[PDB]
């Protein structure tokens, strides 16, 4: 989309030396010890994400057993019979945080309460309507 | 005492990188690959060398006033 | 709440109250006096409690609105925008190797895929190493899509120029190395 | 976060009307909202009602509730107003001690820094309202060039002269050296600057710093800065010791430099000196001589100007180390015969405003009369010195006040180190001119420096004085004497020898008249200050104020070392004037 | 809740109501003696309640407030705070092989590049001045990063080379002092 590629970093992380001086004034992470720190912040150079996508290079095109995957599928479908679903309107829809990103286009100009609040239960009606042709 | 050695290196690094060196994309790769090494170490006897390799990073430039800085 | 008309009656039934109560006349004859009293300042508590209680939902309704206000106009901005991306993106559409591929589509449609292939007017190849550049990128012509590409700069990671001289065997270890090399398609 | 301005009394709550938004104590605070008009009050957040819609930005109306501040009619029901119990409600509420009187603080604050009494509080209230009348009045200066409106190129007539069209709707600045414009060329999407310019009337005639082929669309803005916060005070406390103390005098020194050994061992003897010198003095033989005096001391030299610390370059060149010497210059073309930005030499020259964080043996303040308490904060928060050297003199021109319109500006207020002198006296004086002849000393002595001013030179009987009205005619922002130049032509017809001469006048417009009537270099008194001319020739050319300044008058007639000739409008100072008269032919 | 005028109200009112119980006096007199009593509560366990809820607003006003001066200082003084703990661990640590470079440093001697950990990579150092020299180098090898490393080359500022037998006390002024020495780890 743009004329320069971009390569993400990211940062070594904070040291909080007061807790650490407190714990080793405790008698804490002495030698032969069986607690020790083994969970830290990781830093990454500028190639971080296209060597993820490599990763997604992992997924290969498979074919299953369909017989035997019709009643696996046949008898999975019954883990889920205690349950019940089905469509609701805009009315009932419940967003858990609305300070969130929308995504590609669209975080260039606010968060996802900006196009919750422009639309009315109408446009998003018809907007799911139209999600079903 | 490695538990040292390794909270050191990430404040060696955190200062390394809000010195703007990450601005040079192999120097900062090196850092990044010397720090994520030296959080990894189960001896304290390659932990020394690289953190020293890693500090003679900082010892090169002229961003940190030393002789200021080591007041005693 | 002082403007209220109950506050006359409360404040004349009080009036009387103290007069009275100074003159002392009697119980049989205050009985009256302080009964007044004690329904005027059961009036006024109506009223007072029927007023009150309506200056937060008229504040309530005044913030609501406000809020509504502020939405409308932040969809009509984003609407803008909007609409502003779409007509300047269109703008390098590139309108006419786009219409001659279109046109020959038994129905139209062509996948989107082969758009940038056979339409778009830059390239911009991206090298991992020396010896990838060697097989791709080789030269200052190459060929790539079934076209012939030539080239015209070259930046690094830090994006800063590097000439087509430096790329060596022997120097490329002195190079930010995911080379960024782009070009236009030539005729 | 930070300190009362009156009380030191650790605050968070600014004046939020006032300019530099200074600390103000919870009682100190709300004083300076009840006697003025300032009712903004800025803290970690605004006291500013947080309701939708609302305007009410007065702390007196405000109520502290729930978690956050609310107008009356906006406001919960419980809370307590911000502004109760003679005190206003924030950080540091108990540790307070409040002032007795707050009129000083309140006068600068509301002051339009137009009349003489706003300087006179700025300059003799204490360190610390001293500190912010110096950044407010410096940010008022700031803000009112940005009053001035855009002069854009229209056409360039030809070379050194040009053809402007100015901004509707604001007012456009006085066309002389002290504005000082910046080019900028028109891009894509935004300016880039082509240097500084300076202008003066024709068409316009321009004289920029880097000579260009600027076309139509070109336009000249006057180039504003951030104003910085001070901390440190204009002057350093007093401190007299019995001994030279961080100082080594050398034990040779030669007859060039006699006679300021005394002086020089002064220096030793306290904390601070100030030092004053007439024309012709030896300011930088004195100033340059401390270093050779002091070899082993590191002197860091700074001025307000960039012409004279490079004129302090050209003296050290000719008497100091060039390897010890070192020229600061930030990212105007200056002295370039030092190693620039060199902070840890020995020697160390630079202007005010980019002088790095540094330590030295002994700080030399040069040219101190153009000097003002912001340049004088400015340095000492910067340079930490065992010795203080401040030269300049009372008796010639100070910094100009553009603002200043009400009123005349004394010595004794133009800055900190000026106070004093001018009223405990200079803590050294060089009693020796070298440059004029006896006739100017003694009147200048007579006149400015109390007849202290002895010369080295006899009469030299070119001293030539007239008294002559002329016609005054006025432009847009200067004055004309054409008379009082046709006299002066009539001069030059009967004294030939006078055409050697340099014109100076206190209006540029008198001198660009007489500069295409006469053929002689002109100056203004102003920028004539530091230079030296054989002869030179001076019109009044009013009677008003700015010419009959005797700061003005003492630089004017200065500047010649031979001969002078004194067309005069004021009979005051022509009678002052110790010359040979002359009849108008 | 002490200081405040219907206090006294209800000091009043429970001193009429003690000597009321305390004599036995009616039974509507000391109801007049309560009718005005248990009322005296009613406009001051009442106006001590708004002010006493407002006084732990008050409390933790002043806190939301102070962690914000603080939190908004704090993240203001990054880049010396950082520094100095920096090197306080570091001193802390007391390695050897680190010390030796920190002094070096403090002085004269900053490498150009990463000390190698290979016994064969090259190693570019810049030495100031001569008395650096004689602590650092002496001879063929050269002692830094608690490891020896054996001079190829030494050349001066100017770029011109030098040789490792004239480098002394009497050319002292003629040899160009930012020295540069290549090595190899042994
Ligand atoms: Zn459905
Ligand atoms: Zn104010
Ligand atoms: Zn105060
Ligand atoms: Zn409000």
């Amino acid at each position: 989309l743009t004329n320069n590629v971009a390569f993400q970093t990211v940062k070594p992380g904070n040291f909080n030396k007061d807790f650490y001086d407190f714990a080793v004034s405790k008698g804490f992470f002495k030698e032969g010890s069986s607690v020790e720190l083994k969970h830290f912040f990781f830093a990454q150079d500028g190639n971080a994400a296209i060597s993820d996508y490599d990763y997604y290079r992992y997924n290969l095109p498979t074919m299953c057993d369909i017989r035997q995957l019709l009643f696996v599928v046949e008898v999975v479908d019954k883990y889920f019979d205690c349950y019940d679903g089905g469509c609701i309107n805009a009315n009932q829809v419940i967003v858990n945080n609305l300070d969130k990103s929308a995504g590609f286009p669209f975080n260039k100009w606010g968060k996802a309460r900006l196009y919750y609040d422009s639309m009315s239960y109408e446009d998003q009606d018809a907007l799911f309507a139209y999600t079903k042709r | 005492k490695m538990s040292d050695v390794k909270c050191t290196s990430v404040v060696l690094l955190s200062v390394l990188q809000q010195l703007r060196v990450e601005s040079s994309s192999k120097l900062w790769a090196q850092c990044v690959q010397l720090h994520n090494d030296i959080l990894l170490a189960k001896d304290t006897t390659e932990a020394f060398e690289k953190m020293v390799s890693l500090l003679s990073v900082l010892l090169s430039m002229q961003g940190a006033v030393d002789i200021n800085k080591l007041c005693e | 709440f002082s403007s209220l008309p109950s506050y006359a009656a409360f404040a004349t039934a009080q009036e009387a109250y103290e007069q009275a109560v100074a003159n002392g006349d009697s119980e049989v004859v205050l009985k009256k006096l302080k009964k007044s009293l004690n329904v005027a300042k059961s009036e006024f508590d109506r009223d007072a409690a029927m007023q009150r209680k309506l200056e937060k939902m008229a504040d309530q309704a005044m913030t609501q609105m406000y809020k509504q206000a502020r939405s409308e106009d932040k969809r009509a901005k984003v609407t803008s925008a909007m609409q502003t991306m779409l007509f300047t993106m269109l703008r390098k559409l590139d309108n006419d190797a786009l219409n001659n591929i279109i046109n020959n589509a038994r129905d139209g449609c062509v996948p989107l895929n082969i758009i940038p292939l056979t339409t778009a007017a830059k390239l911009m190849v991206v090298i991992p190493d020396y010896n990838t550049y060697k097989n791709t990128c080789d030269g200052t012509t190459f060929t790539y899509a079934s076209a012939l590409w030539e080239i015209q700069q070259v930046v690094d990671a830090d994006s800063k120029i590097v000439q087509l001289s430096e790329i060596s065997m022997d120097n490329s270890p002195n190079l930010a190395w995911p080379l960024i090399v782009t070009a236009l398609r030539a005729n | 976060v930070g300190a009362c301005v009156l009380c030191n009394s650790q605050t968070s709550l600014r004046c939020g009307a006032c300019i530099r938004r200074p600390f103000l104590c919870c009682k100190c605070c709300y004083d300076h909202v009840i006697s003025t008009s300032h009712k903004l009050v800025l803290s970690v957040n605004p006291y500013v009602c947080n309701a939708p819609g609302c305007d009410v930005t007065d702390v007196t109306q405000l109520y502290l509730g729930g978690m956050s501040y609310y107008c009356k009619s906006h406001k919960p029901p419980i809370s307590f107003p911000l502004c109760a119990n003679g005190q206003v409600f924030g950080l540091y509420k108990n540790t307070c001690v409040g002032s007795d009187n707050v009129t000083d603080f309140n006068a600068i604050a509301t002051c339009d820094w137009t009349n003489a009494g706003d300087y006179i509080l700025a300059n003799t209230c204490t360190e610390r309202l001293k500190l912010f009348a110096a950044e407010t009045l410096k940010a008022t200066e700031e803000t009112f060039k940005l009053s001035y409106g855009i002069a854009t190129v229209r056409e360039v007539l030809s070379d050194r002269e040009l053809h402007l069209s100015w901004e509707v709707g604001k007012p456009r600045p006085p066309l002389n050296r002290n504005y000082v414009f910046t080019g900028y060329r028109v891009t894509k999407n935004s300016k880039v600057q082509i240097g500084e310019y300076t202008f003066e009337k024709g068409a316009v005639v321009y004289r920029g710093t880097t000579t260009y082929k600027l076309n139509v669309g070109d336009y000249f803005v006057l180039t504003s800065h951030t104003v910085m916060p001070l901390s440190a005070p204009t002057l350093v406390p007093q401190e007299h010791y019995v001994r030279i103390t961080g100082l080594y005098p050398t034990l040779n020194i030669s007859d060039e430099f006699s006679s300021n050994v005394a002086n020089y061992q002064k220096v030793g003897m306290q904390k601070y000196s100030t030092l004053q010198g007439p024309p012709g003095t030896g300011k930088s033989h004195f100033a340059i001589g401390l270093a050779l005096y002091y070899p082993s001391a590191r002197i860091v030299y700074t001025a307000c100007s960039h012409a004279a610390v490079d004129a302090l370059c050209e003296k050290a060149l000719k008497y100091l180390p060039i390897d010890k010497c070192s020229r600061i210059i930030p990212a105007v073309e200056c002295f370039d015969k030092f190693k620039v930005n060199s902070t840890l030499e020995q020697y160390v020259f630079c202007t005010v405003n980019a002088l790095p964080e540094t330590t030295a043996d002994i700080v030399v303040f040069d040219e101190i009369s153009m000097a003002t308490n912001y340049d004088l904060s400015v340095v000492n928060a910067r340079l930490r010195a065992k010795h203080y050297v401040y030269i300049g003199d009372p008796a010639q021109l100070p910094a100009p006040r553009t603002l200043l319109t009400k009123g005349t500006l004394e010595p004794e207020y133009f800055n900190s180190v000026c106070r004093l002198m001018k009223t405990i006296g200079p803590d050294m004086f060089l009693g020796t001119c070298r440059r004029c002849p006896a006739e100017i000393v003694d009147t200048v002595s007579a006149l400015v420096y109390d007849n202290k001013l002895k010369a080295h030179k006899d009469k030299s009987a070119q001293c030539f004085k007239m008294f002559y009205k002329g016609v005054i005619t006025h432009d847009v922002s200067s004055a004309i004497n054409r008379p009082q130049i046709g006299v002066v032509r009539e001069f030059l017809t009967r004294n030939p020898a006078w055409r050697k001469a340099v014109f100076i006048s206190p209006y540029n417009s008198q001198n660009a008249v007489a500069s295409k009537i006469l053929g002689l270099p002109t100056q203004t008194v102003d920028s004539s200050q530091g230079s030296e001319y054989d002869y030179v020739i001076f019109t009044q050319t009013t009677e008003t104020a700015h010419s009959c300044n005797v700061n003005r008058f003492n630089v004017a007639i200065t500047r010649a070392k031979v001969g002078i000739l004194c067309i005069m409008s004021d009979r005051d100072l022509y009678d002052k004037l110790q010359f040979t008269s002359l009849e108008i032919p």
